[PDB]
RNA sequence: GAGGACCGAACCGACUAAUGUUGAAAAAUUAGCGGAUGACUUGUGGCUGGGGGUGAAAGGCCAAUCAAACCGGGAGAUAG
RNA sequence: CGCCGGAAGACCAAGGGUUCCUGUCCAACGUUAAUCGGGGCAGGGUGAGUCGACCCCUAAGGCGAGGCCGAAAGGCGUAGUCGAUGGGAAACAGGUUAAUAUUCCUGUACUUGGUGUUACUGCGAAGGGGGGACGGAGAAGGCUAUGUUGGCCGGGCGACGGUUGUCCCGGUUUAAGCGUGUAGGCUGGUUUUCCAGGCAAAUCCGGAAAAUCAAGGCUGAGGCGUGAUGACGAGGCACUACGGUGCUGAAGCAACAAAUGCCCUGCUUCCAGGAAAAGCCUCUAAGCAUCAGGUAACAUCAAAUCGUACCCCAAACCGACACAGGUGGUCAGGUAGAGAAUACCAAGGCGCUUGAGAGAACUCGGGUGAAGGAACUAGGCAAAAUGGUGCCGUAACUUCGGGAGAAGGCACGCUGAUAUGUAGGUGAGGUCCCUCGCGGAUGGAGCUGAAAUCAGUCGAAGAUACCAGCUGGCUGCAACUGUUUAUUAAAAACACAGCACUGUGCAAACACGAAAGUGGACGUAUACGGUGUGACGCCUGCCCGGUGCCGGAAGGUUAAUUG
């Protein structure tokens, strides 16, 4: 549910948080955890390659099954769990043979629901099938772009993809960005859409709430000196120039996609 | 065992001092200057062979040489190892 | 006030010690220059 | 029993005044002052290197050093 | 006599390195003298199976066989190998030195290995599983350290009125280990069958289905017993070479109070969702099956090496100084107090390495002040003032939380009574029950003990000292908390939650890289980057001529090339 906190403090006045009473209140499944060390946005040269990253709460990585290649074997949802590494929630499923895995929790899924992957699986939210076995027009998520590679599209909270057309060995998809893309039919997808759709309704409320998520402050380029940023200085507030990145590339309009390798799959660009 | 040629080199001198004397007449313990690289096993075997007494236990410590000043130049004395050798009750020297 | 030299023999040896100098070719040239000059103490040490 | 909540020591900071200014001190003392469960503070170790780093951005900081560190070299630069 | 006493005491780490102790010396060093010293000279001093390191294990990170990449130098990185600030076996009390002691001695323990014998015996890993193994906040229950009082024991009978008593002073200490499994926490237990999982195998883990039993198991402070007929012990008696040394040695209880320590790596709760690996337990594969190996008992052996002195708000460390500076962690007595504030003290440690006089101006740090009360001044700068607890009471405005401790006011000591000490807390004996114990119930002795009312009483004054908000009104700016010019600027500057635009379909954009690659991200458009704006409320009008960006592709122009 979406709840607004009462303004007992200036930092709590605008906080709007998302509560989910069905999330597991306990420790995650230990055999599916890994160390996830932070980077501060530094690469192997030790240089900051992505600004505004640093700090935040320590997080353990949950091994999520994005391939869903355990076909034929039914599985039941044990519980929904919070995952700090993504916006969506994850479900701990238990296969009939005793294996436990983590999957992205689709919308409407709850503890006790039964899911299955494979070409013979029923068409219902949570099941995974090759996209050539999925009816055209349906809404899917966790889509592969290469057969057997693992889902890469529509993984964020509340996202989904609809199959608009199928011909030959390819299907056409309408991504959440509004882009029409071709993907070969042997790629897999999970029925339904990703849960936790109200994730976008949350309001952090205070500056510290973003620091918990590992986001360092953003200094406006126009607030710097000319040596630091093209937006430079000036006596007072002066801009007088076209907006650019810190490295001089025109932002606010200039297209930067340059990939002739994958142009054949783009049916129509977003707009 | 330990070679006698090695045993004939680990013991250097009996340390003489007020603390060494009272340790001899109150705890039946002799104090010796031993080789810098001598172990408690070597010191025990050497005392039992050369002094022909029975040894209970050996305690060792390394003494750091003092930094003295000869006239106008500064020097430093060598470090040396000191051994507290405890004998059995009915033994003399 | 906190001055600039806060000693630590571990950091002193890891930054200027002998094995640190011998690690790279530039550090080995430092030792070469100091041997050529005739320094009594090549590196930091006890 | 929530809170970048309140009052207030340690702790961190540095708003005012006086003193000091060949100082007790190459930035402090004294009396007050701000924060004080947090975007907090601190220890140990590590990483980022000079047209480079880092910067809640003051051209700030990078060993009492900064609109381009230090050391050696070109080098006895050139100096109407 | 004075000062510190959450330190100016005690102890570690770091850092220093002989500054430690004794004898001796006083040139220089010491902001003076110096017989003294952290100074000179000589001698002495650091004792470990259990403390630390080393060692085993890994984090960030480093290095990196091959490898990939690069004019060369080199860069990155796999297998690996290093790397604590983290995980991993074991000792306590007393005594002793001029100087060391959890190291020596005394007493009483413990751990891990090796070898041996005996009894029993499926062992076996570079593999599987378990475990190790983990957040913040909050709550309050049980405890202890510790303290207070009583009792007990020893001593005392007071330089000046009183002091054989409801009087004074001192002591009333004892560990690890071993046994007991408590307050309390967690978890159903056992057996059988089966199974696409744990890369193979698995008796293990996971899953499925039965039957059966309901109490079983794990964890666990403290208490109690033992350790201990011991040690320690006020003191006394001896010698003193006058520092000390020797001998002897009483009581050694109870109640109450009580932690920020322990139970607690718990419990509850929240979102920002909270290391790794080994030791350890278990499982089998290859293999080995007489063996080997494992488990148990006893015996025996081993536990090396290095560190260990001394200093640590410091004259020994970082600051050129015996420098009002800086320096991580541990310990935490009494009275008052909410308190680790503050005042005065204990243990303990100090009087800060020039003094002696004098009692001018003036400067510094303070005290008091007639009448006036901001007339001062750029400006109430500075100073003065306010200051506690309880209760009463409290405006505009408001985002309904606030504003608010608004403002303002009253009470406040001591003695007695209520009540020879109350409400409350604690809880003995007794009694009863018990599936019997560290049990339950009842029971109330003793101990501790607010707050209030009434009456009385002293002073000019009872929150008496230290300690401890000035308040209100109008308005600019910034929503707020926060950040910043180390060393003249703390702000209206920066950030901020929120908003918008824009880029980005994942081998993402983008950034660092001659490259390999890495970050972005083990993320996937409810995501990420960039830019501007800056909570919230009401809003955000007109201009696409210029510049930029996006789209367009007909035409004009136009490079290498071609010749
Ligand atoms: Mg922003
Ligand atoms: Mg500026
Ligand atoms: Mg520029
Ligand atoms: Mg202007
Ligand atoms: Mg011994
Ligand atoms: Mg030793
Ligand atoms: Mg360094
Ligand atoms: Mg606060
Ligand atoms: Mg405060
Ligand atoms: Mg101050
Ligand atoms: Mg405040
Ligand atoms: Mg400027
Ligand atoms: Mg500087
Ligand atoms: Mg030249
Ligand atoms: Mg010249
Ligand atoms: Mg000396
Ligand atoms: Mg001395
Ligand atoms: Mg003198
Ligand atoms: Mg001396
Ligand atoms: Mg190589
Ligand atoms: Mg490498
Ligand atoms: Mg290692
Ligand atoms: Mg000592
Ligand atoms: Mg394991
Ligand atoms: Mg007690
Ligand atoms: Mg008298
Ligand atoms: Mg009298
Ligand atoms: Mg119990
Ligand atoms: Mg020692
Ligand atoms: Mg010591
Ligand atoms: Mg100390
Ligand atoms: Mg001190
Ligand atoms: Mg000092
Ligand atoms: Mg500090
Ligand atoms: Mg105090
Ligand atoms: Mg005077
Ligand atoms: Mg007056
Ligand atoms: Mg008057
Ligand atoms: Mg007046
Ligand atoms: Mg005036
Ligand atoms: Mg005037
Ligand atoms: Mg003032
Ligand atoms: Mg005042
Ligand atoms: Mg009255
Ligand atoms: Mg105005
Ligand atoms: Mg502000
Ligand atoms: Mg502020
Ligand atoms: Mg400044
Ligand atoms: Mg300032
Ligand atoms: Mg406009
Ligand atoms: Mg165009």
């Amino acid at each position: 549910a979406v709840v607004k906190c009462k303004p007992t403090s200036p930092g709590r006045r605008h906080v709007v948080k998302v509560v989910n009473p069905e999330l597991h209140k306990g420790k995650p499944f230990a055999p599916l955890l890994e160390k996830n060390s932070k980077s501060g946005g530094r690469n192997n040269n030790g240089r900051i390659t992505t600004r505004h990253i640093g700090g935040g709460h320590k997080q353990a990585y949950r091994i999520v099954d994005f391939k869903r290649n355990k076909d034929g074997i039914p599985a039941v949802v044990e519980r929904l769990e919070y995952d700090p590494n993504r916006s969506a929630n994850i479900a701990l499923v238990l296969y009939k043979d005793g294996e436990r895995r983590y999957i992205l929790a689709p919308k409407g899924l709850k503890a006790g629901d039964q899911i299955q992957s494979g070409v013979d699986a029923a068409i219902k939210p949570g099941n995974t099938l090759p996209m050539r076995n999925i009816p055209v027009g349906s809404t899917v998520h966790n889509v592969e772009m290469k057969p057997g590679k693992g889902g890469q599209l529509a993984r964020s909270a509340g996202t989904y993809v609809q199959i608009v057309a199928r011909d030959g060995a390819y299907v056409t998809l309408r991504l959440r960005s509004g882009e029409m893309r071709k993907v070969e039919a042997d790629c897999r997808a999970t029925l339904g859409e990703v849960g936790n759709a109200e994730h976008m309704l949350r309001v952090l409320g205070k500056a510290g709430a973003a620091r918990w998520r590992g986001v360092r402050p953003t200094v406006r380029g126009t607030a710097m000196n000319p040596v630091d940023h093209p937006h430079g200085g000036g006596e007072g507030r002066n801009f007088g120039k076209h907006p650019v990145t810190p490295w001089g590339v025109q932002t606010k309009g200039k297209k930067t996609r340059s990939n002739k390798r994958t142009d054949k799959f783009i049916v129509r660009r977003r707009s | 065992m330990i070679r006698e040629e090695r045993l004939l080199k680990v013991l250097r001198a009996p340390h003489v001092s007020e603390k060494a004397s009272t340790a001899m007449e109150k705890s039946n313990t002799i104090v010796l200057k031993v080789a810098k690289d001598a172990t408690k096993a070597e010191i025990k075997a050497a005392v039992q062979k050369l002094f022909e007494v029975e040894v209970e236990v050996v305690n060792t410590l390394v003494v750091k040489g003092k930094v003295k000043r000869h006239g106008q130049r500064i020097g430093r004395r060598s470090d040396w190892k000191k051994a507290y050798v405890t004998l059995k009750e009915g033994q003399n020297l | 006030m906190k001055r600039t030299f806060q000693p630590s023999v571990l950091k002193r040896n890891r930054s200027h010690g002998f094995r640190a100098r011998m690690a790279t070719k530039n550090g080995r040239q430092v030792l070469a220059r100091r041997r050529a000059k005739g320094r009594a103490r090549l590196t930091v040490s006890k």
